[PDB]
């Protein structure tokens, strides 16, 4: 494509909801707060307007990643693939945790599309780039791709990854947790990563630890000289509950 | 060759204390969460407390919370249960086993590999 894309269009009002939400975050987490959210739009902006959609790189989003710099305790990261929900749920129980989308620049790109155009100088509110159909250097993709090398590179200690187990690739080497995440897990840093593989909750008594694509994910981890862990959780509609009260009787039973 | 072998069963009276050992090999043992769980004779097994592989979360069933004691030595690859003020009804056969994970995140699962148990006897006579 050239000027119509195959994807959807910037996210209507996008520069009050990246604002909106930015201002949120700051006053909710003061041990950030020196951050400018005029600012931080400035970046953001910068990083794709009056460029072509199709052209962007890591470098564009450069001033963004330095205004929105926020050390997370490396040994509470949570990744995870295709299990938003649960994901996000379990961070707001387990407050001391965090997925890439509870970090200030996570949390003002969460669920949102934007993309400009090679002149125009305007946000497009009509198309953006697919990343299959369109191309792969779009605002969007680079965006996530960049912030998401640089939280996985940061992890320490135990690493926990939240997988959808009644997905047909429970680990989807195409995935961004496969392709990114995983290869920049460095192992003079983190001993262990540890999978939950979330069950459907209607019947899967398998042991999904087990399925062929959880043995790849185990294999590329194991050449890392890092550990690989995996569990599942047979019971989602459980599962918070179970975390915060682990000596409550019906949560043992599971053993 | 992944083993645990527990020791420190024996007869002792109510009120009285016994350590027991669970001495493990053949994998990393500092990097797993460890259990132990009892099975009275003739009775279903019994849950009785998890330690995680940095001993950061320690917890217990209900019914020897106060009493016992996990902890575990990652220089000796040994997990220990100190039990304290025993009681006729913590009669049972002990034992240790190993959790698929690290439980930092407290998240139950079958338990890969146990050791053989130990009887702990609590009885007047
Ligand atoms: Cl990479
Ligand atoms: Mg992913
Ligand atoms: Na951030």
């Amino acid at each position: 494509w050239r000027q119509t894309w195959s994807g959807p269009g910037t996210t209507k009002r996008f520069p009050e909801t990246v604002l909106a939400r930015c201002v949120k975050y700051t006053e909710i987490h003061p041990e950030m707060r020196h951050v400018d959210c005029q600012s931080v739009w400035d970046a953001f902006k910068g990083a794709f307007i009056s460029k072509h959609p199709c052209d962007i790189t890591e470098e564009d989003y450069q001033p963004l990643m330095k205004l929105g710099t926020q050390t997370v305790p490396c040994n509470k990261i949570l990744l995870w693939s295709r299990i938003k929900d649960l994901a996000h749920q379990f961070t707001q129980v387990q407050r001391d945790m965090f997925t890439l989308e509870d970090t200030l620049l996570g949390y003002l790109a969460d669920d949102l599309t934007w993309c400009g155009e090679f002149a125009t100088s305007k946000i497009n509110y009509q198309s953006c780039p697919d990343w299959r159909k369109d191309c792969s250097n779009n605002p969007v993709s680079v965006f996530w791709k960049t912030v998401s090398r640089r939280f996985a590179e940061a992890a320490c200690d135990v690493v926990h990854v939240m997988l959808d187990g009644s997905r047909s690739k429970i680990f989807d080497k195409d995935s961004t947790f496969g392709s990114v995440e995983v290869h920049n897990l460095q192992p003079e840093k983190v001993q262990t990563l540890e999978a939950w593989v979330i069950h459907g909750g209607r019947e899967d008594s398998r042991d999904l630890c087990q399925d062929p694509t959880i043995k790849e994910l185990e294999s590329i981890i194991s050449k890392r000289n890092i550990q690989f862990s995996c569990k599942n959780i047979y019971r989602p509609d459980k599962f918070l509950q179970c975390v915060k009260n682990p000596e409550d009787s019906s949560c043992t039973s599971e053993i | 060759q992944v083993q645990l072998v527990e020791s420190g069963g024996g007869v002792v009276q109510p009120g009285r204390s016994l350590r027991l050992s669970c001495a493990a090999s053949g994998f990393t043992f500092s990097s797993y969460g460890m259990h132990w769980v009892r099975q009275a004779p003739g009775k279903e097994r019994e849950w009785v407390a998890v330690i995680s592989d940095d001993g950061s979360n320690k917890y217990y069933a209900d019914s020897v919370k106060g009493r016992f004691t996990i902890s575990r030595d990652n220089s000796k690859n040994t997990l220990y249960l100190q039990m304290n003020s025993l009681r006729v009804e913590d009669t049972a056969v002990y034992y240790c086993a190993k959790d698929r994970g690290t439980m930092r995140v407290v998240v139950y699962d079958t338990l890969d590999i146990w050791g053989q148990g130990t009887l702990v006897t609590v009885s007047s006579h």
